[PDB]
């Protein structure tokens, strides 16, 4: 069974947590603790292969650069997580990618572009096809919207992002 | 137990000390005492033990009284700063004071004073103030000579003297906000690690020739290998951390200069706090820690922020009943980041070159223009 690290990146009001809770913890949390190992680990089965995914959430270490930067070297799969109610929070996620191409010196990084909160259609800003023509720029990458509270593609978030882990 | 309200929690923990003063369980006095402004602001509460206590002075419950007298006397003793900081409540302290003098007939009076505090509200307020033109490149030069140990420990000395200005209020709307909104305490003390992890970024990046940078960046493994010696986790991050950026880890001719040894000490540094398995070594080595330790703020702050996201702080959607765990969970975390103000470093640090170090820690450059020194160093 293979191993995968899977880092979730994102502004503020995105829900980040929230997808990343749903995932592992699921629906019904009842007891949770975040400080223990496996409380972000997942089995999971993709294209017929059993794989452990870990989970790195940045949900409050975005403001210390040096955690930022280890982040970012440790992960093999990086998710750019976007709100579709506000356009900064999309346009904040080329500094993101840029630095990931840094700290990896390749330009090639297994990553998808995902718009959370895609329920919320009559406060929508960004239109899909904006997603769409960025994940399309950057290398071709994969590209979903999603919500949390619907729970519409929030398996398939790390289902895709460990395909192009291994494509 | 479970589903509490403010009220009762309170109750209980009025009826949780001795008539003669003594405290049963402690435990809980000290979560509600540190918790409460989570759900109840801390003028309000005192307003609440006000009020029961003059519910109890009609009645002539002696008890009631003085078990009132005695929490806020233990509230006073534990968290001084607050009631330096917040005028609210200092107006509820003095007219219970008041209701003291009155009724009480300073028996109970003397239980209760408010200025003992050797406080320094200001020292939150306080900025530094250094002069123009210093052109402070002899720390450039200094650094070289200087003992790694010596450097780790006064590094340690300056952002345990940041920390120690964190209070709770700080903790409680960062974790609120996810983000340092109008939080100018927390905001400095994040700013003074990323100083450091820039201040390696620059150390590294001054040198002309790739073995001299390479001889830094051993320099530097082996402050943080001090660091960790003086079990000081959060600076071990900022400069390990900083060792990875990306300015420096794109620098491969010079990479090829390190040691072998050093590459091996630098990746044992590196996987002791890895975010792998939920900072699993980091956590085990702290938990082994005896005496001082530094934990890494961040990771407990990236606990506080899953733990206020995923739990709900009420059960009821009346918004009356305390999640018990939660409050509990969150407490576990902010006790031990308390507990770290208790002792001080057992480091030696001369203030000289504490300033020295706090004006090249100053110098900020933006991410792009280490990125861009980098280039000039070593091209594609």
């Amino acid at each position: 069974m293979r191993e995968y690290k899977l880092v979730v990146l994102g502004s503020g009001g995105v829900g980040k947590s929230a997808l990343t809770v749903q995932f592992v913890q699921g629906i019904f949390v009842e007891k949770y603790d975040p400080t223990i190992e496996d409380s972000y680990r997942k089995q999971v089965e993709v294209d017929a292969q059993q794989c452990m995914l870990e989970i790195l959430d940045t949900a409050g270490t975005e403001q210390f650069t040096a955690m930022r930067d280890l982040y970012m070297k440790n992960g093999q799969g990086f998710a750019l997580v976007y709100s579709i109610t506000a356009q900064s929070t999309f346009n904040d996620l080329q500094d993101l990618r840029e630095q990931i191409l840094r700290v990896k010196d390749t330009d090639d990084v297994p990553m998808i572009l995902v718009g959370n909160k895609c329920d919320l259609e009559d406060e929508r800003v960004v239109g899909k096809e904006q997603g769409q023509n960025l994940a399309r720029q950057w290398n071709n990458c994969a590209f979903l919207e999603s919500s949390a509270k619907s729970k519409i593609n929030v398996n398939e978030i790390f289902y895709d992002l460990v395909r192009q882990i291994n494509r | 137990d479970k589903g509490c309200t403010v009220e009762e929690l309170l109750r209980g923990c009025i009826e949780a000390f001795d008539d003669s003063g003594k405290v049963r369980d402690p435990q809980l006095v000290r979560m509600f005492l540190m918790m409460h402004p989570w759900y109840i602001p801390s003028s309000q509460l005192a307003a609440k033990l006000l009020h029961i206590y003059q519910q109890s002075r009609k009645d002539n419950s002696n008890s009631l009284q003085v078990k009132t007298c005695h929490l806020v006397r233990y509230w006073i003793s534990a968290f001084p700063a607050e009631f330096d900081l917040n005028p609210e409540l200092a107006e509820q302290i003095k007219e219970l004071k008041a209701l003291l003098d009155q009724e009480g007939n300073r028996r109970h009076s003397s239980l209760i004073d408010i200025d003992s505090v050797p406080t320094y509200k200001w020292k939150r307020q306080v900025t530094q103030r250094n002069p123009v033109g210093q052109k402070k490149r002899k720390m450039s030069l200094l650094f070289d000579h200087l003992e790694p140990m010596e450097l780790a420990e006064h590094l340690t000395y300056l952002e345990y003297r940041s920390f120690c200005k964190i209070l709770f209020q700080d903790y409680h709307s960062f974790v609120t906000h996810g983000c340092t909104v109008d939080n100018p305490v927390l905001e400095r003390f994040i700013s003074l690690f990323n100083s450091v992890s820039q201040w390696v970024q620059l150390m590294i990046l001054s040198k002309p020739t790739a073995p001299q940078r390479a001889l830094v960046i051993t320099h530097f493994v082996h402050v943080a290998e001090k660091l960790l010696q003086l079990q000081n986790f959060n600076t071990l991050m900022a400069v390990v951390g900083g060792l990875s950026h990306s300015s420096i880890s794109r620098l491969k001719e010079t990479h090829s200069h390190v040691s072998p040894e050093t590459i091996k000490l630098w990746e044992g540094l590196t996987e002791l706090v890895t975010a792998t398995g939920n900072y699993g070594n980091y956590r085990r080595r702290l938990a082994a820690c005896v005496g001082f330790r530094f934990p890494i703020l961040g990771v407990h702050l990236k606990d506080l922020v899953a733990l206020q996201l995923a739990l709900p702080d009420w059960l009821d959607p009346a918004r009356t009943r305390l999640n018990g765990a939660k409050m509990k969970q969150l407490f576990s975390i902010l006790e031990e980041l308390a507990m770290v103000t208790s002792l001080r470093p057992p480091v030696q640090a001369n203030p000289d070159l504490l300033s020295l170090l706090t004006v090249s820690l100053d110098q900020y450059q933006t991410e792009d223009e280490l990125y861009q020194l980098s280039l000039q160093r070593e091209p594609r």
